């Protein structure tokens, strides 16, 4: 289940260049912590594709 | 180690030798390790590492100061 | 010989119903044609006296997920006699079969197999259209924009099973995507 | 030989499906010898497996999609005919195979 | 006929070579090369990197000719950016591309002669290879994968003694080539194992996409440094060797002559190299000096923006090809206006040469197939990206 | 233990000396690290000096240097080659690609480290590792071999 | 052809006169000084720009130069660096975790040339082969030990390329 | 003295006496080998800390 | 600075690049 | 006894289960599968080993990075056992030997080591689950000396820790088993397979993977397994004759059986029994003619009709006719 949305302008900048593009959010949140170095592990292929 | 000049000694006892080269070089900067138990293959301090690998012309006694 | 001459000559000699887009610039003289006229155009451009293009440099695909015809197939061509380069482009979606040019250029076989492997575009009348780069039994076409960078499956040795096995992917450190885009672009 | 031209109607798609199914069925004896499947599987369970794949992909009404499916199936069949894939791979794909589903998933993890 | 398999895993022949041969008797009838064992997804990884972050991928494509791929990538980026390069940087790039050409030819000739059975020239050539890689280690910090050529100008300047040492090398490389030839050229066994093996007509070379030595051995005088000159190649004097029979022996004589001419070009570049700056002055595309970033505000801003975001290439697409030692190396770069390339195809000459192994080896002896593979000078880093 | 503590040690030292003085690696060249291995075996460093001579077949080699990018299509072959070497065998991983995937770690067709396919004894870091770095790796492997007490452990069990 | 030419080329065919000319060339190199080096004792020449083992430097006062700007983590083409930072008790911007994956590192030197304070450098050390994969996961303590152990050589090299960088 | 953390080591260096109201800190005797130039205003009572070095500067007389 | 790597004044000495003949043997 | 697991992943190689186990004797036959199935869920495994450092080499591939940590230890020494057991919420014992070494007798290698491991876990409070693996025929009256030692270790472990589960499997079959492989080796070397009892004794072969999965399920239980003695047995009650028939079926050779009555095989295995002492402590280990195994193969060994089995853990054993015995094609 995905969400189609248009990301909005950030509040810390007044520029409006990164607007008008639409993205698909896969709601990939299943991440954990590597118990050897503290790195962020994942098992979801669609972890960063839509971004 | 024959017909060679001893550049300096090390805190571990390693002796560093140098020979003058003319056109082709060869055996002009080497170490005589003070150990014989496999010599660990890495016992050269940082002040002498540069001189051995021709990175710097300073001996290492001069690199300390 | 030159971009100024090739453009004007191909404007006149070529049949008009083939090409539908002609850019003339310093980055490259391009011809954009329908997929049902690609073979005809490339055969004309290989035999004509003043446009003796006898070398096919490569065939590449470009993925545009926002377009209706998703994939763009680019034919970079070279003419040794007149020292000029021509680029011909077509557009195809995921379920259309474009014509193969192996009959004209024998070197087109491996590039067409690579395009099919990487993008999923099929070529009509290709002697053998099988994957050339990906692993045996690979599922999915990696060079698509919707294909994840690390893929879907991962490979490890399974001691009880006594063979190298394929398992769903599970990264110890995920790929960190850094968004450097500027709002003042 | 060459990839066939794209079909124009559903009847041609059905004919190609039947041709591919017959070719796959004739390919069954070769697999039983190339891979030691003699004392593993009956010569009809695999046939049922291909039939089941064709049947659960039988809701497609687009001839182009059907042709692409046939082409991918033929590629898979050609790969299996060669020694390209490992032995357990086909045995891992080509073998035919209580409180509440929700409650078991709840006991498993939060991410359904 | 039976179906025989050569997979040499040992790098006595490439290392990832997989040929499935159909031999009737001792003749081979069809050679199908099975590639994809060194396909590391380089083309897809480029799309996830910044234009600066994707430069080191081109060092590992043709890992025998490193500067050749960086030169092509830098020229493509310059073409899409309309960035002018200073004359000194151009001379340095040409110098280190002709050093790279000599390195590649020296490796290719002797790894091909070792396949035949000549072991002595291999070590002799690797001595000069080490001498040349010392220069690689001097300008950069890497012996092989030197990220030295960069899109703006060049990464950093030359050490003080590099020109003198390169001149000293060039004073004796001619005698080194003479010895290497005298070990192989006059030998009757070398002639008997190369003459009339691998004959290709000019029409076949053009149809199959052959380039470089593979194309020029058939009589086609086509050099990309004279047909589409780049950098300062049009200010240098060098000849283009052209073959007459198209066999494996002509590919070897031309591969000798191209290295003598590379020595000539190196000498000219050393003699005519001017003074000046080594990078484009548009610091919107080039890094500031380390003394200027720690003293000026705008220089620090430029450094910060360049080493995180990098530069943005205007939306366009082009194909740039250079005369790599193997042949024509091309990069099809597509930009959408962002800081990351949208698409970057790598056109490898080895891809078009290993594809033609089927017709070059047909009706040849089995032992004559290794000479055909070695005469094309194939490395699989570029064959399957 | 009057003689075992001495005779067993001497017999074991003989075995260790033989195995360290006669190392026959099988070079598994896959990528640019193959060029560095060929440079290591050239006349400048002379890897034949320490007794190391490369071998083409795995049945005659007691070491295996994996130096290059390991792809998903090539791992079944790497494991098959590994399984054919005699029992006293060691694996040396050379370069970043063999160690942990390296510059292609996040690729869809790259094995993220040769240690997921075969057990590795020595990891040589670099991209590519220097020829002297590979020499140091081989000397570390030799030092590891001298730590083996095969005959003493066999006696103690 | 000419009788003299035919006889002359026939003698060379039967007397192997083009193999003796190669045997002499090989024999000349036989009696010749060797070009091999005793690696354990003598090392090959290097350059001050050599990109070897990484090291984290500190100020002569004893304060670490790293300011947790994460400018090296964003330029790293291999994503081999992971940095975690927070405000220290003094209020200074410092790193709590700074670990480098040397199994992902491609030793390109981008991190060294992107650091605005000369904190991360690739030292001259190239002999750090380990027996374990986790020993190649360098952390902040390991990197600081490397910087302390190679401090003088790193400083001399940085002085050398001050004229160029 | 590995027991001393860099915080404790930088907390032991005495502040540098500066006569003026502002001082420029570069981090090293050679400017090119230090950190970006930092101008510090000495108009308080507590010593003023360099945000790169950690070195503290205090006004001398007033 | 103003002292930059380059050829010495007057250029470098000329170097042979062609094949040197070898007439060795009585024949 | 809940608190020994906390899933922090997708249940894959890089996932994290809250299990940190110390598997003693994991360098043998069953350990190679138990450690693999423990590592698949993301459980950290400590593998204490003795002797050569190449014995645990093959176990490093099973974990991701640092999940498997081999550590040297000495059974005689006690501080080493405590050192290799500190970071462990689970302890699994697999230490046992079927032949006799002059350094370690039948009682020493099977009973005293188990006693020491149970005691050390007792003083080092914190091991939530303890598993000790005996043999199915373990009984004080058993003529075989090995089985009696295993039984005594059973009471010792249960007394020293009442929460310790005792998984008690039968003869194992697998790629590296010591029953099917020696038979094939003998057949390829002498042409005939001797039968020490005429192929009459009935036993219940079990797949080693099934036993490893049973141990894993016992670890990942609801708390019922604590202080229980499972009897892990195969589905079919084979015999020495029918199993040899399957082995000939797989190895593809014409059957040739040499029947041997119990006394003659007992007297033929006797020479090694009274020649354990000699100038060398090591001596060629028995392959098919172990006196202890011959005595063990005199009383039929079947899973008790009134004891816990595979189906009490929601597991179904593999049928030892297809996949379990597919390793025999290497002699084909
Ligand atoms: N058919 C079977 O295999 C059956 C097995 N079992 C039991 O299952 C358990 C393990 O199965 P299996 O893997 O076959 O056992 P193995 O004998 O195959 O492995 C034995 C393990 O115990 C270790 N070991 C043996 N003696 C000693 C000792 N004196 N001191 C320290 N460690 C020692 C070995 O280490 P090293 O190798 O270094 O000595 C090895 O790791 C054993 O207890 C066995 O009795 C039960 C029924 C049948
Ligand atoms: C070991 C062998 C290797 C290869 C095995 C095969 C692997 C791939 C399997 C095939 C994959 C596919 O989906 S390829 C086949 C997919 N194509 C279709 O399903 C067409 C739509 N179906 C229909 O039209 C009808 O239902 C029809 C079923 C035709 C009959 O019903 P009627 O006539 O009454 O109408
Ligand atoms: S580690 Fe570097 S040099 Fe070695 S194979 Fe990988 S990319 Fe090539
Ligand atoms: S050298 Fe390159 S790959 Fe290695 S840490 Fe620095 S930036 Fe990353
Ligand atoms: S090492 Fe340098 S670039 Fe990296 S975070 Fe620290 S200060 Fe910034
Ligand atoms: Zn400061």
């Amino acid at each position: 289940k995905v969400i189609i949305y248009s990301p909005a302008r950030t509040a810390t900048q007044s520029g409006s260049g990164k607007l008008g593009k639409w993205k698909i959010n896969f709601v990939s949140t299943l991440k954990w912590e590597n118990p050897l170095m503290g790195w962020t592990s994942t098992g979801d292929p669609y972890a960063n594709v839509g971004d | 180690n024959i017909g060679a000049t001893l550049v300096g000694v090390d805190k571990f006892g390693n002796k560093y030798y140098q020979k003058l080269g003319d056109t082709q070089y060869g055996r002009h900067r080497w170490v005589e390790y003070a150990s014989k138990d496999r010599y660990n293959a890495s016992q050269v301090p940082a002040e002498w590492h540069g001189w051995l690998h021709f990175i710097t012309d300073h001996t290492g006694d001069e690199l300390l100061s | 010989m030159d971009n100024q001459f090739i453009f004007k000559y191909s404007w006149e000699t070529l049949p008009k119903k083939w090409v539908k887009k002609m850019e003339r610039s310093e980055h490259g003289n391009r011809f954009d044609t329908n997929t049902d006229y690609l073979f005809q155009l490339l055969c004309f451009l290989k035999l004509h006296t003043y446009t003796r293009v006898q070398v096919l440099i490569d065939i590449c695909g470009v993925d545009y997920p926002s377009r209706k015809r998703r994939f763009e197939v680019v034919y970079n061509l070279l003419s040794t006699r007149y020292n000029s380069r021509i680029r011909v482009q077509t557009s195809a979606d995921e379920v259309t079969r474009i014509s193969s040019v192996v009959s004209l250029f024998p070197s087109a076989g491996w590039w067409e197999r690579e395009v099919w492997d990487m993008f999923g575009v099929s070529f009509i009348n290709h002697p053998d259209l099988r994957r050339i780069l990906t692993d045996y039994g690979f599922e999915g076409h990696p060079l698509r924009k919707d294909f994840p960078l690390s893929g879907y499956v991962q490979v490890r040795y399974d001691d009880p099973e006594k063979r190298v096995v394929s398992e769903p992917i599970e990264m110890t450190q995920e790929f960190r995507y850094f968004d450097f885009a500027s709002p003042w672009e | 030989i060459g990839v066939p031209p794209n079909s124009a109607n559903l009847t041609e798609a059905r004919r190609r499906v039947f041709d591919f199914f017959r070719a796959a069925c004739r390919s069954i004896p070769t697999i039983m010898d190339i891979y030691n499947l003699q004392d593993v599987v009956a010569p009809s369970q695999l046939r049922y497996a291909i039939s089941a794949q064709i049947r659960n992909n039988a809701h497609i009404t687009d001839p182009k999609v059907i042709d692409l499916l046939i082409f991918k199936g033929m590629e898979e069949l050609t790969d299996i005919v060669d020694h390209a894939k490992q032995r357990h791979h086909i045995i891992g794909q080509y073998v035919v195979g209580g409180k509440t589903d929700f409650l078991k998933n709840f006991y498993t993890s939060n991410y359904f | 006929n039976f179906t025989l398999n050569f997979g040499p895993q040992h790098p006595a022949a490439h290392g990832v070579l997989r040929l499935v041969l159909e031999m009737n008797g001792e003749v081979v009838e069809r050679a199908e090369p099975h590639i994809g064992l060194l396909h590391r997804g380089t083309e897809k990884l480029i799309e996830y990197k910044t234009y600066l972050q994707a430069l080191p991928y081109f060092d590992r494509l043709d890992y025998v000719s490193m500067m050749a791929q960086e030169h092509a990538y830098s020229l493509a980026v310059e073409k899409l950016l309309n960035c002018e390069v200073p004359l000194r940087a151009q001379y340095i790039r040409v110098l280190f591309c002709e050093i790279t050409r000599i390195l590649n030819h020296l490796l290719a000739l002797t790894t091909h002669a070792m396949d035949v059975g000549a072991l002595t020239p291999f070590l002799w050539a690797f001595e000069e290879r080490e001498k040349l890689l010392e220069f690689y280690e001097r300008v950069s910090g890497a012996r092989m994968h030197a990220s030295f050529i960069r899109p703006g100008g060049v990464a950093q300047d030359l050490p003080l003694g590099l020109c003198r040492d390169i001149d000293s090398f060039t004073q004796q490389f001619a005698s080194r080539i003479d010895e290497l030839e005298e070990m192989l050229t006059g030998n009757r066994i070398w002639k008997q194992r190369l003459v009339d093996i691998g004959t290709v007509t000019a029409q076949q070379a053009k149809d199959w996409g052959f380039s470089g030595v593979m194309l020029r051995g058939s009589g086609v005088c086509w050099d990309l440094r004279r047909a589409a000159p780049y950098d300062v190649y049009d200010q240098l004097d060098f000849d283009v060797p052209v073959g007459t029979r198209g066999d494996c022996y002509d590919r070897y004589c031309i591969r000798i002559e191209e290295m003598r001419q590379s020595l000539r070009i190196i000498v000219q570049c050393l003699n005519q190299m001017p003074s000046g700056m080594i990078k484009a002055d548009d610091r919107k595309l080039c890094p500031p000096s380390r003394c200027r970033m720690k003293l000026s505000m705008e220089s620090l801003i430029h450094h910060f923006e360049l080493y995180t975001e990098g530069f943005s290439v205007p939306a366009s697409s082009t194909y740039t090809a250079v005369e790599a030692p193997k042949g024509e190396f091309g990069v099809f770069l597509v930009s959408n206006g962002s800081n990351r390339p949208y698409r970057c195809k790598i056109r490898a000459p080895g891809f078009a040469h290993s594809q033609g192994l089927d017709f070059m080896s047909k009706h040849h002896m089995l032992a004559d197939v290794v000479t055909i593979i070695g005469t094309q000078d194939i490395v699989f880093g570029e064959v399957d990206r | 233990s009057k003689a075992a503590e001495f005779v067993i040690s001497k017999v074991d030292d003989l075995m260790n000396w033989a195995r360290t003085g006669s190392i026959w690696p099988m070079t598994f060249g896959l990528a640019c690290c193959a060029v560095e291995m060929m440079h290591t075996g050239a006349a400048r460093y002379d890897l034949d000096r320490f007794g190391i001579i490369f071998r083409p077949s795995p049945r005659q080699s007691d070491c295996m240097i994996v130096a290059g990018t390991l792809t998903n299509k090539m791992a079944p072959a790497l494991r098959k080659v590994y399984d054919q070497m005699p029992e006293p065998r060691w694996v040396i991983s050379m370069g970043s690609c063999a160690n942990g995937g390296g510059y292609y770690h996040y690729s869809y067709s790259v094995v993220r480290g040769c240690d997921r396919i075969v057990p590795v004894d020595i990891y040589v870091p670099g991209c590519p590792p220097t020829a002297e770095a590979l020499l140091y790796g081989l000397l570390q492997l030799q030092k590891k071999i001298n730590r083996r007490k095969d005959f003493l452990h066999w006696w103690n069990k | 052809k000419d009788w003299n030419t035919v006889f002359e080329r026939s003698i060379n065919t039967l007397f192997l006169t083009e193999m003796v000319r190669g045997l002499s060339l090989t024999l000349k190199y036989f009696f010749d000084p060797k070009v091999t080096i005793n690696y354990p004792f003598e090392k090959g020449p290097l350059s001050p720009r050599f990109r070897g083992e990484h090291a984290l430097r500190r100020y002569p006062t004893g304060e670490e130069r790293c300011i947790a700007c994460k400018l090296c983590e964003a330029v790293c083409p291999a994503q081999a660096i992971t940095i975690e930072a927070e405000e220290r008790e003094d209020g200074s911007r410092r790193t709590t975790r700074y670990d480098i994956d040397m199994t992902k590192c491609i030793y390109c030197g981008f991190c060294q040339e992107a650091c605005p304070v000369d904190a991360i450098v690739e030292g001259p050390n190239f002999e750090f082969a380990t027996e374990t994969h986790e020993e190649l996961l360098y952390d902040k303590e390991k990197l600081l030990e490397n910087g302390d152990r190679w401090e003088t050589e790193i400083a001399e090299n940085l002085r050398s390329e001050s004229l160029y960088r | 003295r590995s027991k001393k953390s860099p915080m404790e080591l930088i907390s032991e260096v005495p502040p540098i006496k500066v006569d003026g109201r502002i001082v420029a800190c570069e981090g090293d005797t050679n400017p090119a080998l230090g950190h970006p130039i930092e101008f510090i205003c000495l108009d308080l009572n507590e010593p003023a800390i360099c945000k790169y070095c950690g070195l503290r500067y205090v006004q001398d007389h007033h | 600075p103003l002292l930059q790597d380059g050829p010495p004044p007057g250029g470098f000495a000329p170097v042979r690049y062609a094949r040197r003949i070898s007439n060795t043997g009585p024949s | 006894g809940v608190g020994h697991l906390a899933r922090k992943g997708t249940g894959g190689r890089s996932s994290v289960s809250g299990i940190v186990a110390t598997v003693f004797g994991a360098t043998g036959f069953l350990g190679r599968y138990l450690v693999q199935q423990l590592a698949k869920m993301g459980s950290q495994v400590l593998v204490p080993f003795r002797g050569s450092e190449d014995s645990p080499r093959h176990l490093k591939l099973m974990g991701d990075l640092g999940q498997v940590v081999p550590m040297k230890f000495d059974p005689r020494d006690e501080d080493s056992i405590k050192a290799v057991m500190a970071k462990a919420n689970v302890v699994i014992n697999l230490i046992g030997r079927e032949y006799e070494t002059r350094n370690f007798s039948f009682e020493d290698a099977n009973h005293h080591i188990a006693e020491k491991l149970a005691l050390v876990a007792k003083e080092h409070g914190g091991i939530m689950r303890y598993i000790q693996v005996s043999c199915l025929g373990a009984s004080v009256s058993s003529p075989s000396r090995m089985l009696r030692a295993k039984a005594a270790a059973e009471e010792a472990v249960l007394n020293a820790l009442p929460e310790a589960t005792i998984m008690r499997p039968a003869t194992m079959i697998g790629t590296e088993d010591r029953i099917l492989n020696p038979w094939s080796m003998f057949v390829k070397k002498y042409g005939f397979l001797p039968l020490i009892g005429g192929g009459t004794t009935k036993f219940q072969p079990v797949y080693v993977v099934d036993v490893a999965a049973a141990i894993v399920a016992a670890l990942k239980d609801d708390g019922s397994s604590m202080g229980k003695t499972y009897e892990l047995g195969g589905p079919d009650v084979f015999t020495t004759h029918e199993l040899a028939e399957i082995m000939y079926d797989m190895i593809r050779e014409w059957p040739r059986y040499v029947k041997l009555p119990f006394p003659i095989a007992k007297a033929m295995a006797a020479p090694r029994d009274f020649m354990v002492n000699k100038v060398p402590f090591p001596l060629p280990s028995p392959q098919i003619f172990n006196l202890d195994q011959i005595n063990a193969l005199t009383t039929d060994t079947l899973v008790s009709d009134n004891a816990l089995k595979f189906q009490d853990l929601d597991l179904v054993p593999h049928k030892l006719k297809g996949y379990p015995v597919e390793f025999l094609i290497q002699y084909r």
